[PDB]
């Protein structure tokens, strides 16, 4: 299945879990933790901190078994070298759009990035039970061994700090317990009324409805002001409702969420990039 | 120097100008055909008349006719265990084994002499980081058990002990609160070194060769059979032997690791190599030991500790520190290597002592110059630490006062005491 | 006729012993106009979107030194750089 | 008080009651019946095994071994590796002729010299001749062949030139044996009549190895630079004066090298790895690897890993490692068109009839472990006759006098 | 398609190009279609030149894709399915279709594409376009004959964001210390060994390919760039009816007897391929339509108490016990 | 304190891209008092004796040209050289 993280620090495991931890350092995202032999590593680095909106990634790593990979948000360095994209090796595809940069490994291995803050993971299903990142593990249960492992359950903000990496030469701190605030549920009403629109018609019985609209409820009382908290979560509904096969219809309108392209390049959800060049 | 090549002669004869019937051709010089015994000798360099003795490592040596005449003397042998696991036994042979029990490393072979124990248990997260962490010494026959902790906390008999400690047959020190120095009466001298990681030095006599077992083999100048067992055969590998000297029957046994730590961890990899380059570089003030020490073993070992465990400054610190170790042993002694690498300690010393690279026993107070005969132990090496300058000895407590006013030592008097004996400078007049 | 030169690509990060990558315009021109200064496998970054810290200017050329790419990445290497001058000639 | 058949020794400082004692295998079992553990394999009471030339015996969880004294052998291999007759490891990448053995050692009988020359562009060198002085005659292995140089009068030492596997053996009847796998290995065996009484590149066999490091003058030096620099022939031939790192002086060849040279440390080898440390072959692969620069690696490469099969076999542990896509060998070359008599024996062990074997004639080791192509002569002609590689019947073989086959 | 990016087309016009990219070998898309066969060349050295690593093959709907020294099906159609085989004929790997599309692979490098007759004047790519003519085959993308072989191959490239070749590398005057060692041993085919194939095929475009290939290979493995040039030499000698034996124990050698059951001897090194015996598809009928009998290989030589060769295992079997054969799969 | 240098031997005739050999002695000194101008492979012969025409002095160095050597001997390529430098520390 599908891990991603998205928005002002959301998170969703492969077996659902949505949480949300605002940790800054540096992190590992899914690994194998075979034992033997470790086939993978997907190291998250958040960046600096942002905005109090946005929540960006300021580089990735990734490590496939022979290979090191380390993209950035201008360029995709393979071994130390700098690859020009379509790079095309017998056993690793790196390609780079105007939007995403993909990563596909003949492993089972599938990395999508926008080059802000959205990224995505997808792992076939060899890998059960030995995933051991912070996209927890790949048993198929929910919620069971990643938060309540020895009966003691653990809350997504010690969760996340146990999966970070140390690196020998900084001293980065651990975000602290804030105090607990009100559970938003004086928003319920506008993410409801937002994210099952019209263009969302056939994804309804593919992706859920909880997980996304519980992490839409954070998004607008922790961003006051302008909307750009509550437009990476519907962006990430139309990125699901479009990965298990829907098609979603374009809800960006003038005044909620616009995005601008050079020329005629009308912006579109669910089109094939396979485009016809003159 | 080539004597005897005419025996080995693949070519016919031909004209030229030659030597007569004796007297071969001077190479090592610059003469013509001189007589046979009038070859000066050479060692690296210097052309040495024939009678010159020299005295060289472990052996004094005379120039004869073109060759030398070499004749042994007593030199004492080494065993170290450094890192969490790199044991040097006494006879080269360093090797890794990464255990988790109660290990013997030295014991007197006769029924009781003395056992040196160790315990090398994970201290990181995985099995493959482990470290020194008790260092138990079974001596005067095996009926007095002494114990070093790993936060200082010398005990013995399950009871603490004051510093410094003299007995008859055996004595603990602690010259510089990193250090503590141990020598016996039968021959045996530790050194316990405690931070940044905590490793041991053993020394031996050349009296007792070919006469003690453990992980430290058994010294008799072959290192090939090191790794036989107290049961006949020799192992292969260095885990194989070693969990035959496990002091407890309920360890579990050890098995090798056919891996790098360097290739397991890439953000540690960059790190290792930039900082353990300082070995091999001249520019740094590890070039001075070059010509004696040769870094290209230490820069392999350097790049494994810090790669593997888990604070990797402190497995750093500790590799750039056994260099320098090493190569205080042959004469060169590196003034000043702690200014750009390994200087978070340096700075910190009190008011008026200083860091020093030349601590050793006998520069303590002048409770020390009231013995002055009793336990000053020569024989170890000199360890760096904070202490004070070529004068103004240490007083009981705080900084260190100069030699007219320092004390009279019974409890120590101060500098205004009158028995009839003044109290003066260092000693009495009594 | 003030033609820009072509790219001179004469080093490399993984060869020659300089430990980084150095470009010059000698046995071509003595004192230039202009210079501009790209990358090989990928020759539309600036060199602010490389992120190593090197220096290119009309003086000298281009310095890349290994050593000053410590802690930027992972890897710690220059990248393989290339350069054009200007050059007047009457 | 637990005691386990491994803490005998030890001293039990810090289940099975009172008397019995566990053996590691299961239940607890008393001291006279307590077993032995060699290499990580557990062997029962009343057990035998071999070591290189005698043999043990399990008796009360010890081992009982008889006291003869073997052959002793000193190894030159690849780009400039050595290996004492003391088992002393160094490394001395030298361009000019160096004694590797002799006993004119401050009068003498023999001598064996080899000759490195620069192989590659980064400095080091390997073995590309040997030459064999015994008494007056001169042997000399160069170009996959051995040649005869000024054969004596009537003196003529009795030497035996054969070809086992993929190697060329030359022995002799003082007890001179020289294993030359056609390239840059060098194996040299000595009778143990040769204690303490030899010098050169390859130390002194008195069985302590601390003394290996003696020069030419008689000095024992701590360099691996001064000691090799001393055994050079020529007084006109430089010093060695640093060893050089080609994985250093070539980047690029690194990501190969390291990544072919991982067959030694993998599940292939997997049955030696606890009875020969395969880390000194690893690092020899890899630096040998990097080193090939000029033309043909993938021989440089198939060597390296060939020295450590054949530790492997001489220990007691087969490993086929070889495939049609990993260092193929050619063995089906050699046999009548297609009559299909030679075999690829990976580890060397089967012991035919040869034509020299049935009159009596036997070497004086064991070279039963020399990998290469061996024959399975048939029922109608089952006599090996090697001079050249035909089965023959028992009869028209040949003569084999002064060292040269006559039909 | 064969070495450092060494070509030949449908019409016989020998060229160098080295890319870096993906580039259109042949297709029918040519300005609707049926096929496509994709070449993917990266750099194997460091002078700058390039090689084929991997070959997709475009049949209607399905794609296979020849990688890793295996065949991989990839989107087969739902009940289309043009009827393709895949078989392995000595060291080689040949793929065959049932509308003309024979694809030829020796799991390195080196890639031969054969079509039927009926494709004259109808493809495009940098193989030409077989209309027996060789003076047009650098017609471009953009239908526009050029005499570059650099404005050629840089318009079959299939991203428009992969760079352009704007000169070919010199790998012998970028390694001059591996020239000697190329020189000598790419001598062996205008040798005496050679010399029955001498007036049969002109060696000089293999010799040259040869030294090309081996001052070039300076990563590793350079006894593999070499053995595999001296035998597109040898194949085109058995190919003109010139059998040479030039393999020995040290100059390249092959390990057939890898094959056998542990000391029955039947696979044996035929060095050009001239036998034909019986597999357990030309049993029932089903034959090619081209002679692979000239391809270098390991052969079995099936025993008289199972003389039927089962070729998905490498097994010499009774005529009963081979085999189903549906939907390209082995089912035993 | 006016001790020599070391021998830099850091260019080559079959390397590099300055078509023949040069070598100077930058990172280790700014002004020399003395250079000494030998070969690799047989390090006892003057520059005379090698027949090669070069210049080295202690202003820039040493400098060989591969197009010098043209009609000197039947190869035509430079030796393989090295220098050291002499400076004077306070
Ligand atoms: C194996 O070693 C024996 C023992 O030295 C060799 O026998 C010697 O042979 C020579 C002539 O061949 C005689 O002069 C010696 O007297 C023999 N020694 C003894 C003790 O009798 C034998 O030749 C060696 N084997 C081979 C094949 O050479
Ligand atoms: C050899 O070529 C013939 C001629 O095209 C192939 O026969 C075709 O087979 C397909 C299905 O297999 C049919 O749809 C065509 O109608 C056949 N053609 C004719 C003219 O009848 C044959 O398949 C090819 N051989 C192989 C092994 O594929
Ligand atoms: C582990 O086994 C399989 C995959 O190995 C997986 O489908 C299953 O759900 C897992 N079970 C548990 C109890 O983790
Ligand atoms: C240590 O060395 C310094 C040299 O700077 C000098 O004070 C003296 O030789 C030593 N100090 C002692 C022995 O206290
Ligand atoms: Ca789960
Ligand atoms: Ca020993
Ligand atoms: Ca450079
Ligand atoms: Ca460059
Ligand atoms: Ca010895
Ligand atoms: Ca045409
Ligand atoms: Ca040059
Ligand atoms: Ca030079």
């Amino acid at each position: 299945n599908v891990c991603s993280t998205w928005g002002n620090f959301h998170y969703k495991t492969f077996d659902g879990d949505v949480f949300r931890f605002p940790g800054l350092c540096d992190y590992n995202f899914a690994s194998d933790c075979r034992g033997s032999y470790k086939e993978f590593a997907v190291h998250l680095k958040r960046g600096p901190g942002q905005a109090e909106a946005p929540a960006g990634v300021e580089s990735i790593l990734l490590t496939i078994k022979d290979d090191t990979i380390y993209l950035t948000r201008h360029l995709a360095v393979l071994n130390g070298a700098v690859v020009s994209t379509p790079h095309y090796s017998p056993g690793l595809l790196i390609e780079k759009s105007d939007a995403y940069t993909k990563v596909y490994s003949r492993a089972g291995l599938t990395l999508m990035w926008n080059r802000e803050d959205a990224l995505m993971l997808e792992l076939d299903t060899k890998f059960r039970n030995h995933t051991c990142g912070l996209c927890g593990d790949y048993n198929g249960l929910q919620s069971y061994s990643e938060f309540l492992s020895d009966g003691v359950l653990f809350s997504p903000l010690e969760f996340g700090n146990m999966q970070k990496i140390n690196q020998p030469d900084v001293v980065c701190e651990d975000p602290e317990e804030e105090v607990a605030p009100a559970s938003c549920s004086e928003h319920r009403a506008e993410c409801e009324r937002l994210l099952t629109a019209e263009a969302f018609a056939d994804c309804q019985d593919l992706v859920p409805l909880e997980p996304y609209l519980r992490a839409c409820q954070q998004d607008r009382c922790r961003c006051p002001g302008g909307d750009t908290c509550v437009c990476s979560t519907v962006a990430e509904f139309s990125r699901q409702c479009s990965h298990a096969g829907g098609r979603p219809g374009n809800w960006r309108t003038a005044t909620l969420c616009p995005k601008t392209c050079p020329g005629n390049l009308v912006y579109l959800e669910s089109g094939s990039p396979c485009m016809d060049t003159c | 120097s080539h004597l005897e090549v005419s025996s080995l002669c693949e070519e016919h004869r031909m004209d030229g100008c030659f030597c007569p019937e004796g007297t071969v051709y001077d190479d090592i010089g610059d003469s013509g055909c001189v007589p046979v015994s009038q070859c000066h000798c050479r060692l690296h360099g210097h052309l040495y008349t024939p009678g010159q003795e020299i005295t060289n490592d472990c052996e004094q040596c005379v120039c004869n006719a073109g060759r030398w005449v070499c004749k042994d003397l007593p030199c004492p042998g080494t065993c170290a265990l450094e890192g969490g696991s790199h044991i040097t036994t006494f006879d080269g042979k360093t090797y890794t084994f990464h255990g988790d029990c109660y290990y013997v490393l030295a014991k007197g072979d006769h029924n009781d002499s003395y056992a040196l124990l160790g315990e090398l248990a994970p201290c990181g997260s995985t099995d493959k980081q482990t470290c020194l962490k008790t260092v138990v010494l079974l001596a005067d026959k095996k009926k007095n058990a002494v114990v070093f902790k790993s936060d200082g906390s010398v005990l013995l008999n399950q009871l603490q002990v004051n510093l410094p400690h003299v007995t008859a047959s055996f004595s603990v020190f602690r010259p510089s609160s990193y250090h503590i120095m141990v020598s016996m009466a039968i021959g045996v001298r530790l050194q316990v070194q405690l931070a940044p990681v905590m490793q041991l030095f053993v020394t031996l006599d050349q009296a007792s060769q070919g006469q003690v077992q453990g992980l430290c083999g058994n010294f008799n100048g072959l290192e090939g059979d090191d790794f036989k067992t107290a049961s006949g055969l020799v192992e292969a590998t260095g885990a194989g032997f070693a969990n035959t000297w496990k002091a407890q029957s309920t360890c579990h046994d050890k098995l090798d690791w056919l891996d790098d730590p360097c290739s397991l961890n890439i953000e540690s990899a960059n790190y290792a190599e930039h900082w353990c380059s300082l070995l091999k570089k001249t520019e740094t003030p590890f070039g001075r030991c070059h010509s004696a020490v040769d870094p290209a073993e230490y820069y392999k070992r350097c790049k494994y500790d810090t790669c593997n465990c888990q604070n990797n400054e402190d497995c750093l610190c500790a590799a750039l520190s056994s260099y320098a170790r090493a190569c205080t042993a042959k004469g060169v002694m590196l003034w000043g290597w702690r200014e750009h690498v390994c200087n978070k300690d340096v700075g910190s010393c009190p008011n008026s002592q200083v860091f020093l690279y030349n601590l050793t026993t006998c520069q303590q107070t002048c409770r020390s110059l009231s013995e002055a005969d009793s336990h000053c132990l020569e024989g170890f090496a000199p360890v760096d630490g904070c202490g004070c300058p070529d004068h103004t000895f240490l007083d009981e407590k705080g900084r260190c006062v100069p030699l007219a006013k320092c004390s009279c030592y019974g409890l120590y008097l101060e500098a205004g005491d009158v028995v009839r004996c003044v109290c003066r400078d260092g000693r009495l007049h009594c | 006729c003030c033609l820009w030169s072509d790219w001179i690509n004469e080093d490399h990060p993984s060869s020659g012993s300089d430990d980084g990558d150095r470009e010059t315009f000698d046995g071509v021109c003595g004192a230039p106009e202009d210079i501009e200064c790209r990358s090989v496998k990928d020759p539309h970054l600036s060199l602010e979107q490389h992120g190593q810290k090197v220096q290119c200017d009309v003086s000298v050329g281009f310095i890349c030194k290994n050593e000053d790419q410590f802690g930027n990445g992972p890897f710690g290497l220059c990248y393989d750089y290339k350069i054009r001058v200007n050059c007047c000639w009457p | 008080r637990a005691l386990s058949c491994q803490t005998l020794a030890a001293g039990y400082y810090h289940v099975c009651p009172d008397g019995l004692m566990d053996d590691g295998r299961g239940g607890c079992v008393v001291e006279k019946e307590c077993p032995c553990v060699h290499n990580n394999d557990l062997y029962s009471s009343g057990a035998k095994i071999k070591v290189d030339c005698n043999t043990c015996t399990c008796k009360r969880g010890r081992w009982v071994c008889t006291q003869a004294v073997c052959h002793g052998t000193c190894s030159i291999y690849g780009s400039g590796h050595y290996i004492t007759f003391d088992g002393k490891y160094y490394d001395f990448d030298g361009h000019c002729s160096y004694v590797a053995v002799q006993d004119y050692c401050g009068l003498g009988s023999f001598s064996i010299i080899t000759e490195n020359v620069p192989c590659g562009t980064t400095g080091v060198t390997c073995s590309k001749a040997i030459k064999i002085f015994m008494g007056r005659t001169e042997l000399k292995l160069e170009d996959k062949h051995r040649v005869v140089i000024q054969r004596d009068e009537g003196h003529h030492v009795a030497y035996t030139t054969r070809e086992v596997g993929q190697y060329l053996v030359v022995e002799s009847s003082t007890g001179i044996i020289v294993i030359w796998d056609k390239r840059t290995t060098v194996f040299i065996k000595l009778a143990p009549s040769y204690k303490g009484t030899v010098c050169g590149l390859c130390g002194n066999f008195d069985h302590r190895s601390n003394n290996d490091f003696t020069t030419r003058d008689h000095m024992v030096v701590s360099s691996e630079l001064d000691f090799g620099n001393s055994w050079k022939e020529a007084p006109t031939c430089p010093d060695v004066s640093t060893n050089p790192e080609p994985c250093s002086l070539n980047p690029h060849r690194r990501s190969w090298a390291e990544k072919q040279c991982s067959i030694l440390k993998s599940s292939v080898f997997s049955i030696c790895h606890s009875k020969v440390d395969p880390k000194p072959f690893y690092e020899a692969c890899v630096h040998d690897s990097c080193s090939c620069d000029t033309g043909g690696d993938c021989e440089c490469f198939c060597s390296a890993v060939a020295s450590y099969a054949q530790e492997c076999t001489k220990e007691g542990a087969c490993v086929f490692w070889r495939t049609p896509d990993l260092c193929p060998i050619f063995c089906d070359y050699y046999n009548p068109p297609h009559e299909c008599e030679w075999h690829y024996e990976p580890c060397g062990n089967r012991s035919f009839e040869t034509c020299r074997t049935i009159n009596g004639i036997h070497s004086n080791i064991s070279v039963s472990y020399l990998e290469g192509c061996y024959p399975r002569c048939p029922k109608d002609r089952p006599i090996y006759e090697e001079d050249l590689k035909k089965c023959v019947t028992a009869d028209k073989c040949g003569c084999y006098v002064e060292d040269t086959h006559y039909p």
